[PDB]
């Protein structure tokens, strides 16, 4: 369903308009997923009484793991903030590095595949808390 | 009728090719959808006070009609849109999304994840009570560590040296008022730079 | 324990419902 | 002993930090759980169950110092409204059978918050609680949501006494920084025994001390110079441990509704595929 | 083979446009204000220049329609009052202007309750005797709770009217 | 906590997902 | 009890996915 | 309570799989692209 | 630079027959950005809640540098808007820019005064002033003269009861989230329905 | 500057780009008087809010004037409440009313004109709130 | 008086309402009005003239009844900080001549709320005060800004005595609901002269009254029912009138910057149509 | 004084118009 | 005639630019929050409970190696202590390992100062041991007013080290 | 206040402006 | 107090025109064609 | 008074270099 005009580079072949018409049945089932959790497992409260009482875990969110278990692992300095800002300014270079390629595809390049596999698991690893199985264990 | 004739029709159009995981766009932006929605939802009852703002939490949950509800999903769906854009962030790395002219659409992407956590790091402190108290308290002088200005950084952030009276109100607009505006901005150029096409195949 | 002994429950039901709608509507 | 805590610290049993006031004399730490359903409807009777683990083997030096058996206590903070269903509400073996001994409110009133005085021996590595939700429809002052419950788990005896003096189970180190020529480890009579030393560190100060029954000695003359440390032995095998979770009051209204809307969603979602997608036989003409 | 037919999707769209609102209802209540009785207007009885309109506070004080205010009715005023006998009386004129909306004034010498505002003059009962002011002052009880001189939602048929209040 | 591993696997699952179905997609409509 | 169905239901309804998957068909 | 999580994650994964079944099972019995 | 280079040349569109007045519609715009920022920046040190909402008016007035400054301009701005989106009325009006081939444009803009007026309405509130308490005070009832409706209006606006702080809680989510969306939307829709003109000959 | 093939309803004569650089003119323009009457007419602090007391002044800001001296002119009612709503709904149907002259511009059309200054005066009129009694005036 | 404000409500001179203490008592009223610059710079003696307007002609009753002329009073509050400036500070007819009476504070210490005690007569319609402006920069307790100034201007006697009794300066209605048949005004003797009167309403209760000196009668007699309403005249011929105001303590410093910008703008802008349009020959040649 | 100049400096600085007014 | 020389607004959006720094100063200046001057806390009275406290109240029971909070300096919490003979304790340290952010622990054991979220360890007066213990934890002065204790804004030199302070 | 005449009057120059200016601009580009 | 807008109303009105002036003004000692 | 003894000033002044700044580079 692909022929030859304004014919070259990258486009549209199959299916046009009415995907948009499953959509929404992506959207009711985010909505819904999100729905039965919110019962089966609502959220709760705290304190305001004392803010001298220091607790002693310190859970921020999931995903301020692997970035936290960072920043409390190599000594303070800047290396850990330095380290951290790699994330994000590391990442808005790869489509610079990563950026060769064309004919092909894009799951024929092992210097990446492997690289970004390593790299989710140190990711993985590093999500780890609180003395948790520590930096070490693993 | 058709009095609508501010140049209209032959607008069904465009093809599709083959994907399955190319929702987890659309995922994570439904998911923000029902965050601006439940999150605007709690600006009406939510009183950011470093006196009131707990306690208005707990009205949202017993005292205000399905206000338990609205702050649940909220909860979920943050940590869920976070969790589908990573996803989002794996569909595009392992399919090369940021393809040879779409570099631009993935650096406003990175930019998008910064924006994204730095919302749940707002939001999660603004009830106030411990683990929300404690951890921006904790977080406040991380950047203190960068010189030059890495102090200044960390005085604007909260406002004052410590954190109280004013983390809570600067973190307030940034959750609400700041952070929802550059989203928006960033969700809207990633969305427009997308007059492009996407994958491989045969 | 119910997860299946009542998941596989639930499933199955809309589930018969969408084979069936099916063929109500494929004749 | 559990009834310590309540004697010392009596209007709450966890500090501001959240740490459980038994820590400041039982030092060691040892593992500690509880298990309580996700969730339990209101006023049902559940389970709960404090698991203070620890392999029945090795003994403690008792107070005589001779090894002896462990023994197990704790404290559960179980959330506003719950306490123990009345003996009559308790199952057959369900509630009944499992774990029986006596659950003392931290204060009067609070009856969800018990202290487990009873100490138990090997038995009670378990330790299950039968306690009843409570029902925010009878009680307006309750409401359905998540809330937090907190345990403090121990076992072995504790390093210090109420009476602000430790006790024979722990290393007791030495006063002055030298070396010891011997061991005066003599017995006692009757009631008693303790098991003296005689320190040197002539240095000027030429110093001895008191180590009790009990622990064990390792070094002594001709070197144990150090500076006033390690006695020779630390006797402490159990200790502390501390676990928190939550458990959500629900409401099975709350539930229907939610499972009633997703039907919905599922049957709308099932007319979208069938119409939409499937019907596309217009154009599927040419 | 002969489709032609997606005249059916009046279903599709209907059923969704039902999980639509069926979502849309509770978040709707949401925004929709809860119940209420006091917070304010609740139980102290509140004053003018730092105390408390009561009984036992304002029973032997007044005298000739004393005029102080205890709190309010779902955001109203209030008082304790008194006119021709020497004892508080038993009534509440509530002090809302009925034509714009401002806390009127009460004058014991023209007995009228001149309110600045647009000029409305009630008596020192609520009577408005002349205008621009639609009906008179609104109203409430005149008892206790004990010690605090206690009233509560009106519902009593007024009395300047005979039939039902200009409220119920 | 208990979304504690809702996203840890359902990350896997996806991980799996494209990682697995993917090098292998286009691995064959343009492989031999 | 009326809680096993809840999750039976969360995990039952993630059928909302088992729709897409089933998506795929032909034009 | 790390069985909580334990038991939570393993449900998305398999699900997943439980899910697509269905879905390649549902496309069998109406015609599924077998080229 | 190409990467969806393909649009740019789409720069320097158009000219203009006869103007001037026709200035009216940037300048209330730019009333807007000076409002946007202005307000903004003081969401970093106001406080709404009765209890602290006056005392960080003053604030900001002696302490914060330039506070009477960023203040002053917001409450100048403000009243220049509406004042400049007349005026724009007026140009527009007597030209017969409403005519045939633009209707929409002049009806999203009779929207876009609504929502213009109403910022001023919930914003003149905030300072918890006489002026500004009592002038909402008085408003609050103006709707209740309907049925059933006209007070469910009412209690939706206030907070329920009469003017609790509840009031103040939505009238600052109203001026500070929901009211600045709704000009976004439709200063969005007014902007772009305009490829327009008029009044002009050979 | 203008030929023959782009025909319509709307047109672009002469002046490009570059009157979008007098615009930073007018901008600069704009914000120096709201700058210069912020400096010199300092934002005044007024007086806490009490419940109590009320009257002696009130008014709504100002563009509520004419809008405010009808609420509080008419009884009450809903005639007031459905009379102001007339203002912007009236005005939504204007390019309704007035939009017979597609063929020729409404602007000489008096019957608009004249009813576009009258109904200006009105307003102007209403506007000044006006001491109730004599509110009269013109 | 003034004094008598400050004795009965010694702690403000005004309601939390707005409205001035006086209306209590001169039920009356009648314009006023407070003239200060727009802004004075800080410690600035300038103006502040409260204007008392009532042509002179027309004479009240005075205590005896007999017609007499007016006398003015006021209460003025200045914003925190300024008071009057200091006897050697006023310049010459410039502040000095204008204007020469006491200032008296409200209460010990507020000099930026001032009662004009003396009571002025024909002369003082106009009463002008020269105040000294604030230094927010010799006191951290005083800001720039603008800050809001009120009036309370008052003339002819009050209807109303601090000993809770009415002036003979307004009406003193009936006692009863009827019609009277007689003037029972004759004089007295000595130090007064009251007019009674012969009410009769005989309708079962039969009663009259005492009406003082001063007040005119109008109807009596023959009829005049109504309801214990009024007397028969009201030579109430005074009042009070209040007015407010705000000044701007301006700090010359925030203007020249504002000027400086200005500058700066309006200069930025000759470039621009400079540069700009006017060098428009590129294609201005084709 | 100093104040004059201020308000000559806003009836001064309308001159922001006076430039388009180069049209 | 020969114009081609737009080579001149290097100045028109030269004093333009400027324009905009210009307003952009004081808008900076306006998001850095107000400093202290004379540098002082202004107290709501905190505890470590979170109700209302009193000298003689915490400031009685310190026995050998009493620490507990209450309502503190600017960020850094307050500990009240006394000595042995129970005399004003000259030193209240402020629990403030500035390491990453926890409320430096007294020791109920040592009488030092052992940090628990990330091993800082400290001594009777505030005296770090080692590391990840940054420095030595910053002391107070000793004394009382009116039930209500007096301890002041620091910017002052300790004698714990001899030099100039740190810690201010 | 005032401001009350800032644009009591900065809008009636405006109307002048454009009723004046106006009926008689393009009252001449193709007037007669 | 009208008196301080009746003049603040004037100045706004004229103003315009001494602006325009010197608009047209300067046109004019450049060339308004 | 000084609008004019004044602003004809200030006025003028911007103005002069208006008026110049263009015969220099008119130059
Ligand atoms: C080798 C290949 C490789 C690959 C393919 C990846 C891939 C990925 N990593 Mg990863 N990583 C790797 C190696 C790799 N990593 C290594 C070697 C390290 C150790 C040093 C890490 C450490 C690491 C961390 C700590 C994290 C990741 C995360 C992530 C991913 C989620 C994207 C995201 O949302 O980030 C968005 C970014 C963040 C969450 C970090 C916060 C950044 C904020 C504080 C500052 C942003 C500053 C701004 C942009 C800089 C401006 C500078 C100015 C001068 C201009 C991701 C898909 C993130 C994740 O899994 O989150 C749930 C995460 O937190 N990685
Ligand atoms: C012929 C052309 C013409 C034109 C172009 C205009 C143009 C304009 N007139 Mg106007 N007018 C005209 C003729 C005209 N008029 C005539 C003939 C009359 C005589 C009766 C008037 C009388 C008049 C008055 C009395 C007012 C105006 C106002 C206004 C303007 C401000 C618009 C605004 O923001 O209001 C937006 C809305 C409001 C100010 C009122 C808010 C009302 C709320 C309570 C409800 C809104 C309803 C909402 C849509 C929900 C509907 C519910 C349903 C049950 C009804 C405006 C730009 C207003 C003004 O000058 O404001 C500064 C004003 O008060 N005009
Ligand atoms: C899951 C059913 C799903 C798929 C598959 C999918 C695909 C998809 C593609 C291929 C695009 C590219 C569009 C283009 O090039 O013009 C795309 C873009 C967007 N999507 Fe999507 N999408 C799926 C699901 C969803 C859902 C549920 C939403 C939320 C309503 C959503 C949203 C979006 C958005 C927004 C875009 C940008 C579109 C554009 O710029 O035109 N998707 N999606
Ligand atoms: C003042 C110098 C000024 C004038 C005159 C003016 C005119 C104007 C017109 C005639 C249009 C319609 C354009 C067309 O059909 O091509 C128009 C449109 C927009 N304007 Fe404007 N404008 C003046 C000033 C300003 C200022 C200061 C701004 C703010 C950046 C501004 C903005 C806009 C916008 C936006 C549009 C929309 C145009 C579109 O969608 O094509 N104007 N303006
Ligand atoms: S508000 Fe009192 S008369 Fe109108
Ligand atoms: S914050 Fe105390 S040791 Fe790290």
């Amino acid at each position: 369903l692909a022929k030859g005009m304004g014919h070259n580079y990258y486009g549209e072949p199959a299916w046009p308009n009415d995907l948009l018409y499953v959509f929404p049945v992506v959207i009711m089932g985010t909505f819904a997923c999100i729905v039965a959790l919110s019962v089966l497992d609502p959220a709760m409260v705290g304190e305001p009484a004392n803010p001298f009482a220091t607790p002693l875990e310190i859970l921020p969110e999931w995903y301020l793991y692997p970035v936290f278990q960072i920043l409390r692992s190599l000594p303070n300095k800047l290396l850990g903030v330095l380290l951290m800002a790699s994330v994000p300014l590391g990442l808005i270079l790869v489509p610079f590095i990563e950026n060769v390629n064309k004919f092909q595809n894009p799951f024929r390049r092992p210097v990446a595949t492997t690289i970004f596999l390593f790299g989710t698991l140190v990711t993985i690893w590093l999500g780890i808390g609180a003395a948790l199985p520590l930096d070490k264990t693993l | 009728e058709i009095q609508a004739l501010a140049d209209d029709v032959t607008s069904k159009y465009v093809p599709p090719h083959v994907n399955i995981f190319y929702c987890l766009g659309g995922i994570t932006l439904t998911c923000f959808l029902i965050q601006f929605a439940t999150g605007f939802a709690m600006t009406f009852y939510y009183k950011p006070t470093v006196t009131e703002a707990y306690a208005s939490v707990q009205y949202i949950m017993n005292e205000v009609s399905f206000g338990w509800l609205i702050r649940s999903i909220h909860r979920w769906s943050a940590s869920m849109m976070v969790l589908m854009m990573i996803l989002h962030v794996f569909r595009v790395y392992l399919t090369g999304g940021f393809k040879k002219p779409r570099e631009l659409t993935w650096i406003s992407g990175v930019i998008l994840a910064v924006i994204t956590v730095s919302f749940g790091v707002t939001g999660y402190s603004l009830p106030w009570d411990q683990v929300g108290y404690w951890a921006v308290k904790i977080v406040s002088g991380v950047p203190e560590a960068i010189p030059v200005v890495g102090v200044l950084i960390s005085d604007l952030l909260r406002g004052g040296s410590s954190v109280g009276q004013a983390t809570l109100t600067r973190y307030y607009s940034a959750h609400t008022f700041v952070l929802p505006w550059l989203i928006a901005v960033f969700m809207l150029l990633h969305f427009l730079m997308i007059r492009k096409q996407g994958i491989s195949g045969p | 324990i119910d997860v299946l002994g009542w998941v596989a429950l639930l499933v199955v039901f809309t589930w018969s419902i969408a084979m069936v709608v099916w063929g109500r509507n494929g004749l | 002993y559990p009834f310590w805590a309540q004697q010392t610290y009596p209007p709450t049993p966890r500090e501001p930090t959240g740490r459980i006031v038994c820590a400041n004399c039982h030092l060691a730490a040892k593992p500690a759980e509880v298990e309580v359903p996700q969730s339990v409807l209101p006023d049902t009777v559940f389970k709960a169950v404090v698991k203070i683990p620890y392999d029945t083997k090795l003994q403690q030096v008792a107070a005589d110092g001779s090894k002896v058996g462990l023994n197990v206590g704790a404290v559960l903070m179980l959330p506003e409204g719950f306490k123990i269903a009345p003996e009559e509400r308790i199952p057959e073996e369900l509630k009944k059978e499992v774990g029986d001994v006596y659950f003392q409110p931290y204060k009067e009133g609070q009856d969800n918050v018990l202290l487990v005085g009873p100490l138990p021996g090997e038995q009670y590595q378990e330790i299950v609680f039968p306690v009843l939700s409570p029902n925010p429809t009878t009680d307006k002052n309750i409401h359905f949501g998540k809330y937090a419950i907190h345990l403090g788990a121990n076992r072995g005896r504790g390093q210090i006494y109420p009476t602000g003096e430790k006790s024979n189970n722990n290393v007791f180190t030495a006063s002055a920084t030298g070396t010891i020529t011997k061991i005066a480890k003599e017995e006692d009579e009757y009631g008693n025994v303790k098991y003296q030393v005689s320190i040197q560190t002539d240095s000027g100060k030429t110093v001895v001390d008191t180590i009790p029954a009990g622990p064990e000695l390792i070094v002594s003359e001709g070197q144990a110079v150090k500076a006033g440390e390690a006695l020779t032995n630390n006797p402490n095998v159990g200790g502390f441990g501390q676990d928190d979770t939550e458990i959500v009051l629900q409401d099975p209204n709350r539930v229907k509704w939610m499972i009633a809307f997703i039907c919905l969603v599922m049957l709308a979602q099932l007319m979208l595929i069938l119409k939409k997608k499937q019907v596309e036989k217009v154009q599927a003409a040419e | 083979d002969m489709g032609r037919r997606q005249f059916m999707n009046l279903l599709a769209f209907g059923t969704v446009t039902g999980v639509a609102l069926g979502a849309l209802y509770p978040l709707v209540k949401y925004f929709i204000p809860p119940s209420g009785g006091a917070v304010g207007g609740g139980t102290t009885a509140k004053d003018k220049l730092g105390n408390n309109v009561k009984v036992s506070k304002f029973l032997e004080s007044h005298n000739a329609g004393d005029r102080v205010l205890v709190q309010g009715l779902k955001g109203d005023p209030t008082y304790i009052v008194v006119e021709s006998k020497e004892a508080i009386r038993d009534y509440g004129i509530n002090a809302v202007c009925t034509h714009l909306g401002c806390v009127v004034p009460w004058n014991a010498a023209e007995n009228k309750f001149k309110c600045p505002c647009h000029g409305s003059q009630y008596d020192e009962t609520g009577r408005v005797i002349r205008g621009p002011a639609p009906l008179s002052l609104a109203l409430c009880h005149a008892t206790v709770q004990d010690d605090n001189i206690v009233l509560t939602p009106w519902t009593e048929t007024d009395f300047r009217t005979g039939e039902k209040p200009w409220w119920v | 906590m208990i979304l504690g591993a809702v996203f840890y696997i359902v990350f896997i699952a996806l991980f799996f997902g494209i990682a697995v179905g993917i090098i292998f997609a286009i691995k064959s409509i343009k492989l031999i | 009890l009326v809680l096993g169905l809840v999750f039976a239901t969360l995990g039952g309804l993630f059928y909302a996915a088992y729709q897409q998957y089933k998506r795929p068909n032909e034009l | 309570m790390t069985e909580e999580m334990l038991y939570a994650a393993l449900l998305s994964f398999g699900l997943i799989f439980v899910g697509w079944g269905l879905g390649v099972l549902l496309l069998k019995i109406q015609g599924a692209e077998k080229e």
